[PDB]
C-alpha cells in the first residue's frame, strides 16, 4: 500500500497555544501590598499585609527586604519564605526601605 | 444441562442411529454482508439438504476444536472451507476478511430432517430439532488456491479489554460524535480540520475544543480542560 | 439532601481584624454514572483525615462549601468555581453626594466582582491614639428602572493604609448594565477623622462552562488558612453506582 | 515500607492525566483524582444582603 505516506503526514488539527498557554504555571504577581509603619505599641514596627493571587495546587511568599545606601545602591537588609499573607519587621534602623 | 428436546435425547441413547449432519451458517449482515448456508453433503436425491425449509447449498465444509472449557485460555474452534473457484477469495477482498462475522453451526440428526430430502419422505421429520452454537470470525488464517481456513472465537473473548476504560485527558475528547454522550443533533458545521462545511456527509469533530465550540457543544466536551498543569 | 446534587455549606466564622483570607477550590473526580452519594451527608467529608461535621452535628471545620454531582448524563456545571477573569481597574473616590456608575454592558459575564475598600480608618483625638471608624458602603444594580441594592458593606477597623476588599454577585439580567457604588457615611469633615473610600476594580467571571456529563464530581472550597502549610488531602465516604438490578 | 496495597481502594488524591476514570462499587471510602486545585483570596461576603467585614 504505497499511498498510506500521505495519509500519515497529515496530522490532525490541534487547537491552539503552542508556547504552552502563555503561562508555565508560572504564578502571578502579588496584589494590594501595603506596608504600614505603627508606633502604637509603644516601639515603631512594620506590618506588610499582601493578597494571595489565582496560584495551582498551593503559594508560598519570598520577602526581599532591601535599605538604600547613600550613594543610590541597595543593601540586602533580610530575606524571608513564608505561608502567610501578612509579615512583621522589627527593630529597624532608619532609613528608606523597599520591600 | 443443555435444553435440547426429548426426541434428540431419545435418539442419542439408541444402539443403531441416523447420521448426524452439521449444517453450517455465514452471518455477514452485521459487517455489511449477506448470509449463506452451507452443508458438507447434498442429500439422497441429489440436491441441498433442506432443514426448517431452508436449503444449506452443498459445499467442503468442516470444523474443529469445538469444546466447553472454562478454565484457562477462551476455546478457538476452527472451520476448514473449500476455495476452489476463488469463491471464498472474493469474499476476503470484498468483506475485510469476513472478520467480525458471526458462524452459527446446527446439529441434526438426519432422522428429523426435511421430508423432501428423502425419496420415500420422513415420517418422522421435525424442524424443532437441532443443537445450535454461535461464533465470530476472528482471524482468516490461511487462504491458498486450493481451502482456506479460520479461526473462530467465542463472542465474549476478553482479550483485548480493558477495565475501567474512559481515559482522563485534556485538548482531545472521548466521546463519538452525534452520539449519546456527545448529545449533538445539530446542522453540519466542520469537517475534522475544523474547517467549515455545510455537508453533512463531510461533518465531523476534530475532538478538540475548537471542533466543541464549532457546535456550541463545550457543556458535553468530553475532555478535561484542566488536568494539564496539575500534571506537571 | 438530594440526588445528582448537593450544597452542604458550613458557614464561615467571623473574622475580628479585617485581614485577607486565603480559599482553597478543588474538583475531585470519582467514578462513573450515577452514583448513589454520599453515606450521611456533610459528615462523609474528610478534610484531611476529619469529618467536616461531628457526630453529634457539631462543625469540626468551618468555611466547607461542598457541592456534589453525581454521575447523571444531564448535569449542570459546579457552581462557583472560575476559569478566567478580566480586571478593569477604576480606582475613585467616592463621595457621599456622586455615585459612580461604569455602564459594563459586556456579551459573556457570568459574575461581577466588586474590588472596593477605604484608603485610611483612623479616628485621631486630640493628645493622640486612634479609633474605629464605621464605613459603609453600597453597591447596586440597574435593574431595568429601579436601583435595587445588591450588597451594603459595613467596615470597621483602624488600620493605616490602603484596605481592600472584594464582593461577588450573579444572577444578572441581560446586558445593557449599569453598575454602581455609593456611600452612606456623611463624609470626613473633621481632620480627626479620615475614613475615605475607594473602588479600585472590578472583575467579570466567566465561570466553568463544562458540565462533565458522566463523572462524580465534588468540588470543596474550604480555607486553607485553618490548616497548616501542609496540602489538603480530601477523602470522601460515598456510596457506588446505581446498578441495573432485576426488578 | 510495609504497607499492603490491595487492587479495589484508594484513599490517595491521584493525578487525573492519561489515568483513566475510577469505579465505585457500593459503599467504601475513597479518594480522588483531582480535576482542578487552585488557591485564591476568599471574598467576604456569602449571600443576603448585610455584609460586615470587621467586629
Ligand atoms: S468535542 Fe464536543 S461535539 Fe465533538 S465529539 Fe466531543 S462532545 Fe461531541
Amino acid at each position: 500500500v504505497p499511498e498510506k505516506e500521505a495519509i500519515v503526514d497529515n496530522g490532525a488539527h490541534f487547537d491552539g497555544e503552542q508556547s504552552g498557554t502563555v503561562n508555565g504555571v508560572t504564578p502571578p504577581a502579588v496584589q494590594h501590598l501595603t506596608a504600614e509603619v505603627t508606633a502604637d505599641s509603644g516601639e515603631y514596627q512594620v506590618l506588610a499585609r499582601w493578597d494571595t493571587p489565582k496560584v495551582v495546587k498551593g503559594v508560598s511568599f519570598l520577602l526581599r527586604l532591601t535599605v538604600t545606601a547613600d550613594d543610590g545602591s541597595e543593601r540586602l537588609v533580610s530575606t524571608a519564605r513564608t505561608t502567610e499573607t501578612t509579615y512583621r519587621f522589627t527593630q529597624l534602623a532608619l532609613g528608606n526601605y523597599r520591600l | 444441562m443443555q435444553d435440547i428436546r426429548q426426541e434428540t435425547l431419545n435418539e442419542c441413547t439408541r444402539a443403531e442411529q441416523s447420521a448426524s449432519v452439521v449444517l453450517w451458517e455465514i452471518d455477514l449482515t452485521e459487517v455489511g454482508g449477506e448470509r449463506y448456508f452451507f452443508c458438507n453433503e447434498q442429500n439422497e436425491k441429489g440436491e441441498p439438504v433442506t432443514w426448517q425449509g431452508r436449503q444449506y447449498q452443498p459445499y467442503p465444509i468442516q470444523g474443529s476444536g469445538f469444546e466447553l472449557n472454562g478454565k484457562g485460555t477462551s476455546t478457538r474452534p476452527t472451520l476448514t472451507v473449500s476455495n476452489l473457484y476463488g469463491m471464498v477469495t472474493g469474499m476476503a477482498e470484498d468483506m475485510q476478511s469476513l472478520v467480525g462475522g458471526t458462524v452459527v453451526r446446527r446439529k441434526v440428526y438426519a432422522r428429523f430432517l426435511d421430508a423432501v430430502n428423502f425419496v420415500n419422505g420422513n415420517s418422522y421429520a421435525d424442524p424443532e430439532q437441532e443443537v445450535i452454537s454461535r461464533w465470530r470470525i476472528e482471524q482468516c488464517s490461511e487462504l491458498s488456491a486450493v481451502s482456506a481456513s479460520f479461526v473462530l472465537s467465542t463472542p465474549t473473548e476478553t482479550d483485548g479489554a480493558v477495565f475501567p476504560g474512559r481515559i482522563m485527558l485534556a485538548n482531545t475528547c472521548t466521546w463519538t460524535y452525534r452520539g449519546d454522550e456527545c448529545g449533538y443533533s445539530g446542522p453540519a458545521v466542520a469537517d475534522e480540520y475544523d474547517q467549515p462545511t455545510s455537508d453533512i456527509t463531510k461533518d465531523k469533530c476534530s475532538k478538540c475544543l475548537s471542533g466543541c465550540k464549532f457546535r456550541n457543544n463545550v457543556g458535553n466536551f468530553g475532555g478535561f480542560l484542566s488536568i494539564n498543569k496539575l500534571s506537571q | 439532601m438530594g440526588k445528582g446534587s448537593s450544597k452542604g455549606h458550613t458557614p464561615r466564622e467571623a473574622k475580628d481584624n479585617l485581614k485577607s483570607t486565603q480559599l482553597l477550590s478543588v474538583i475531585d473526580a470519582i467514578s462513573e454514572g450515577p452514583i448513589e452519594g454520599p453515606v450521611d451527608g456533610l459528615k462523609s467529608v474528610l478534610l484531611n483525615s476529619t469529618p467536616v461535621l461531628d457526630t453529634e452535628g457539631n462543625t469540626n471545620i468551618s468555611g466547607v462549601t461542598v457541592v456534589f454531582r453525581a454521575g447523571e448524563q444531564e448535569q449542570t456545571p459546579p457552581e462557583g468555581f472560575e476559569s478566567s477573569g478580566s480586571e478593569t481597574v477604576l480606582g475613585t473616590e467616592v463621595k457621599y453626594d456622586t455615585p459612580i456608575t461604569r455602564t459594563i454592558t459586556s456579551a459573556n459575564i457570568d459574575r461581577l466582582r466588586f474590588t472596593f475598600g477605604v484608603q485610611a480608618l483612623v479616628e485621631t483625638t486630640s493628645k493622640g491614639d486612634r479609633n474605629p471608624s464605621e464605613v459603609r458602603l453600597l453597591v447596586q444594580i440597574q435593574r431595568n428602572g429601579g436601583w435595587v441594592t445588591e450588597k451594603d458593606i459595613t467596615i470597621k477597623g483602624k488600620t493605616t493604609s490602603q484596605y481592600l476588599a472584594s464582593v461577588v454577585m450573579g444572577n444578572l439580567p441581560p446586558r445593557p448594565f449599569n453598575i454602581r457604588m455609593r456611600r452612606m457615611t456623611p463624609d470626613s469633615t473633621t481632620d480627626q477623622l479620615q475614613n475615605k473610600t475607594l473602588w479600585s476594580s472590578y472583575t467579570e467571571i466567566i465561570d466553568v462552562k463544562q458540565c462533565y456529563p458522566n463523572t462524580a464530581l465534588v468540588g470543596v472550597q474550604v480555607d486553607s488558612e485553618q490548616f497548616g502549610s501542609q496540602q489538603v488531602s480530601r477523602n470522601y465516604h460515598l456510596r457506588g453506582r446505581i446498578l441495573q438490578v432485576p426488578s | 515500607n510495609g504497607k499492603q496495597n490491595t487492587y479495589f481502594s484508594s484513599l490517595d488524591n491521584m493525578v487525573a492525566q492519561g489515568n483513566v476514570l475510577p469505579v465505585l462499587y457500593g459503599e467504601m471510602r475513597v479518594g480522588s483524582r483531582v480535576v482542578s486545585q487552585e488557591i485564591s483570596t476568599a471574598d467576604e461576603g456569602d449571600g443576603g444582603q448585610v455584609v460586615v467585614i470587621g467586629r
